């Protein structure tokens, strides 16, 4: 039962609960934010500079 | 000191249960939802009616004013 | 002393006494979500105002620019200032929805924390209106203009008030620098009387939906309302992000993407939306004091509210009669919002004078009324 | 004819206090006069008055009012309040007039 | 309020002191519960309802000196924290209230 585990190990102890949210948010962001990116260029699939630098990137004159 | 200086109470008991006890949203659908469209139900008839007559005037007065933009025809049937 | 330190302690006792252990009604509804709304409000445009100013330039040679600089090169300047911008929006619609509340509730029985909640929306109105001269845009210009030379009508003091307020003999830089100075000075005489505003409204407590009183059943503000507040700033809070962020220029003028040119009349001069029922009111009377005179009754009225109370019962959850005459006149409000972003031709300038004259007769003559005929049908 | 009584009885219904369980007594804004009649109400009207306002708080916050069958009729309201109320009004003006004598 | 308070301290700082006079106390009641034929009989009948035996002082006193700090919070803390209580008001009450803000007293010290 997670929730039991979460509770006894998490919630509980004020302090713990604290170090949960922060190590919580360390992580919620490195996630979320590479999700939205992700999700963000796909709906925009080569409109981007990140798209199209490959043809000046090293390849003309 | 704001609390215990307010009414003189007598004879009313309260029952209450910790909010773990409990559901936070109880019954949507037995009571929850029918209240909301009671809700709705007597009050419709007091705040629509304005809200509506005040769009039509808007119509009327944007239409009105787009016509008046237009040409008559009636001032150019003699202009040969 | 006492044993809590929240109680005993002379500051923690203040914060205590008005945002955890202050007793509320335990039936107050989302409406009396916008007076912390408001007050949320208010620090948000103080912050991202200050961030602005940290980058403005009040000059009529820079204004303009130093604004766009700003969007353009300040890390994230282009977040802040369209926050400050549309925050000004969220503030007004906040306040009317507030004042609304009141009025609806019978709030304003409350005289002293009705009153200072009158000057409050006064101030508020100076405020952005120095504010949204600064850019220095077009209708930043035409409205400043505009609206300072209807003082001039005022007799035997009018030209020199005005000249006065301009530092010289038409909007110029003069006007500009001391515009900044006032728009930064305001904002805290705002914060300053929302202190009063809150002071005088401790000394009775906060007013119910049903206007009955709320001493038999009262709750601690934490965390009923703490958590009720928290959950109705995010609701507002979302929609307001969603235009800030997807639709940046939507209520904006494109007017305003011109540097001010006092030899170019634009065409249609009007006020940022929370300010065209007054504008429709103004030129509702043509007859440049008159209408002076329109603009500053539409909203000096507020203060004669209490004394137009008739009604036996405080609300009007239980008065139909006084519940459609309020809804008309917000319909009538909507209508004068409307006009005032129309240009002064027919059938708007017949309609405006007919929407100016039925929202002075309803909160002068057909409230009082009304309230006095619905005693009767109680039978009182 | 019976006209004025329609009227009444079709106000009091569109009001919809008795929906609350509340008399129309119950409603009243207490300024002074309505201050001073609770005063002098017995104890067991006002311990009433009481419950049935604490009663229509909560039906309030809870954002519902009572059954049908346990609404407040028209004819049943008792005007409970009306009476002191008119006293302690005509004692004001007693005053009020003689002072100024 | 103060209440509520001495409760958390009892679940996260109690001490060897408190608990060492704490224990004394504890002894002289349970001797002062057989202080006469009615109250050590009231005793034998209760303990074998309930116990299915009788114990003796002796064996009481084994088991109350066996207690320390450390034992009486994590006991409290296992019936205490952070659990939802019964409350039970009678009177003049206006000034205790709120539930909730009772259920917050339930956990930090
Ligand atoms: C990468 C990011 C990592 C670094 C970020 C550091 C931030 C970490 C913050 C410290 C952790 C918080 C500790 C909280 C402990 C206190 C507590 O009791 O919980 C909060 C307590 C809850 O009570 P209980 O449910 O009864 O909990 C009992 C526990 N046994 O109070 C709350 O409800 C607070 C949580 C809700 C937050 C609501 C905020 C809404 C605001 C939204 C708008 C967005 C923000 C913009 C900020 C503006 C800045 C200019
Ligand atoms: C002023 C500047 C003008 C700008 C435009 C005005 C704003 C236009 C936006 C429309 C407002 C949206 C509100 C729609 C909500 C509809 C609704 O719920 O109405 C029914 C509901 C029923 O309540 P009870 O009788 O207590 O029922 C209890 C038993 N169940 O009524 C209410 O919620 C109370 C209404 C209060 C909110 C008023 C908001 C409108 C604001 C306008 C300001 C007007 C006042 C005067 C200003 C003069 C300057
Ligand atoms: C910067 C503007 C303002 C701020 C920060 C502000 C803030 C507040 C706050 C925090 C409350 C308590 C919560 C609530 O009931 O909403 C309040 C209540 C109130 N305010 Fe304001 N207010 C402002 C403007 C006004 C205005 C313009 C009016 C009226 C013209 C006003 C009238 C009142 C009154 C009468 C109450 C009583 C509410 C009740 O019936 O319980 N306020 N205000
Ligand atoms: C009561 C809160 C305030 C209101 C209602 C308000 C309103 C406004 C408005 C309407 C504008 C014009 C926005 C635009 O369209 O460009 C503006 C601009 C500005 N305000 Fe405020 N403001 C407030 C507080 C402040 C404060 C406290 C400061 C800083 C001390 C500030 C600094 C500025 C600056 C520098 C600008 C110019 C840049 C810009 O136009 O974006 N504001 N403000
Ligand atoms: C400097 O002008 N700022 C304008 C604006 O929209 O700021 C948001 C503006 C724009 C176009 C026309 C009129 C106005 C001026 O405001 N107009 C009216 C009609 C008004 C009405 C009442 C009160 C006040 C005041 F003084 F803020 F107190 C102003």
């Amino acid at each position: 039962a997670l929730l039991r585990q979460a509770y006894s190990a998490l919630f509980r102890r004020t302090s713990t609960f604290a170090l949960t949210v922060v190590l919580g948010a360390v992580l919620f962001e490195r996630a979320f934010d590479q999700g939205a990116d992700a999700i963000f260029e796909h709906l925009n699939e080569g409109k981007l500079w990140k798209h199209i630098k490959h043809k000046y990137e090293a390849s003309e004159e | 000191i704001h609390f215990g200086n307010l009414a003189r109470v007598r004879h009313i008991i309260t029952y209450s249960l910790s909010p773990f006890e409990q559901r936070a949203i109880p019954n949507i659908f037995s009571d929850a939802l029918p209240n909301v469209w009671r809700r709705f139900s007597s009050q419709v008839f007091k705040v629509a009616p304005p809200f509506l007559g005040a769009y039509l005037l808007y119509s009327w007065g944007t239409q009105e004013f787009e016509r008046l933009k237009r040409k008559n025809p009636a001032d150019y049937e003699n202009d040969q | 002393m006492a044993p809590n330190i929240r109680k005993s302690h002379p500051l923690l006792k203040m914060i205590n006494n008005s945002l955890i252990d202050l007793p509320a009604p335990s039936n107050i509804s989302a409406w009396w979500n916008f007076g912390s709304l408001l007050a949320v409000c208010l620090m948000t445009q103080i912050l991202t105002g200050l961030l602005l100013a940290m980058h403005y330039t009040a000059d009529t040679s820079l204004a303009f620019s130093s604004v766009a600089h700003t969007c353009r090169n300040v890390q994230y300047g282009w977040l802040i200032r369209n926050l400050h911008a549309n925050g000004a929006s969220f503030f007004f619609i906040c306040i009317f929805l507030h004042i609304g509340r009141g009025l609806y509730y019978g709030s304003y029985l409350y005289k002293e924390t009705w009153n200072t909640g009158v000057i409050l929306l006064l101030t508020l109105m100076a405020t952005a209106f120095v504010g949204y001269v600064l850019p220095w845009g077009q209708m930043s210009f035409w409205g400043a203009t505009v609206i300072t030379n209807l003082f001039s009508a005022i007799p035997y003091i009018g030209h020199t008030l005005v000249e006065w307020a301009w530092g010289g003999f038409s909007v110029d830089n003069p006007t500009l620098t001391r515009f900044f100075a006032l728009h930064f000075l305001l904002p805290f005489a705002i914060a300053g009387i929302t202190i009063i505003h809150l002071t005088f409204l401790h000394e009775s407590g906060s007013n119910n939906p049903l206007g009955i009183s709320s001493d038999s059943d009262k709750i601690p503000f934490h965390p009923y309302y703490s958590f009720k507040d928290i959950l109705g700033l995010t609701l507002m809070l979302t929609p307001f992000l969603t235009l800030a962020l997807f639709s940046p220029n939507l209520l904006g003028d494109p007017e305003n993407f011109t540097p001010a040119n006092p030899l170019v009349t634009p065409p249609h001069i009007k006020p940022e939306w929370y300010f065209l029922f007054a504008y429709a009111i103004l030129r509702s009377i043509p007859n440049k004091l008159g209408g002076v005179l329109a603009l500053a009754a539409s909203v000096l009225i507020l203060f004669l509210i209490p004394f137009l109370h008739k009604s036996k019962q405080r609300t009007m959850t239980f008065r139909p009669l006084s519940q459609t005459l309020f809804w008309l006149l917000v319909a009538n409000l909507l209508i004068l919002t409307w006009i005032g972003s129309q240009p002064v031709e027919h059938p708007f300038i017949i309609i405006g004078q007919m929407a100016s004259l039925s929202y002075f007769t309803i909160l002068l003559i057909l409230f009082p009324t009304i309230g006095t005929l619905e005693n009767k049908m109680l039978n009182y | 004819g019976r006209l004025m009584d329609r009227i009444r009885k079709w106000y009091y219904n569109a009001a919809g206090f008795n929906k609350y369980g509340l008399m129309r007594d119950d409603t009243l804004y207490e300024d002074d006069d309505v201050k001073e009649a609770l005063k002098r109400l017995p104890e067991d009207l006002y311990n009433e008055r009481m419950f049935r306002i604490k009663r229509a708080l909560d039906l309030s916050l809870k954002h519902r009012i009572l059954p049908k069958e346990q609404w407040v009729k028209y004819e049943e309201d008792k005007p409970y309040l009306e009476p002191y109320l008119k006293e302690v009004i005509r004692e004001r003006l007693e005053r009020e007039a003689w002072n100024k004598k | 309020f103060c209440a509520q308070g001495e409760w958390m301290r009892l679940c996260t700082s109690t001490t060897e002191s408190e608990v060492k006079r704490a224990k004394n106390h504890l002894r002289s009641a349970m001797v002062a519960q057989l202080d006469g034929t009615t109250p050590v009989c009231e005793t034998i009948g209760s303990h074998l309802l309930n116990y299915g035996r009788r114990i003796s002082l002796e064996e009481w006193d084994s088991r109350i000196s066996a207690v320390d700090a450390r034992m009486v919070r994590d006991v409290c803390s296992k019936y205490i924290y952070d659990k939802c209580p019964a409350l039970a008001a009678v009177g003049p009450i206006e000034q205790l209230l709120d539930y909730n803000r009772i259920r917050s007293g339930m956990y930090w010290i």
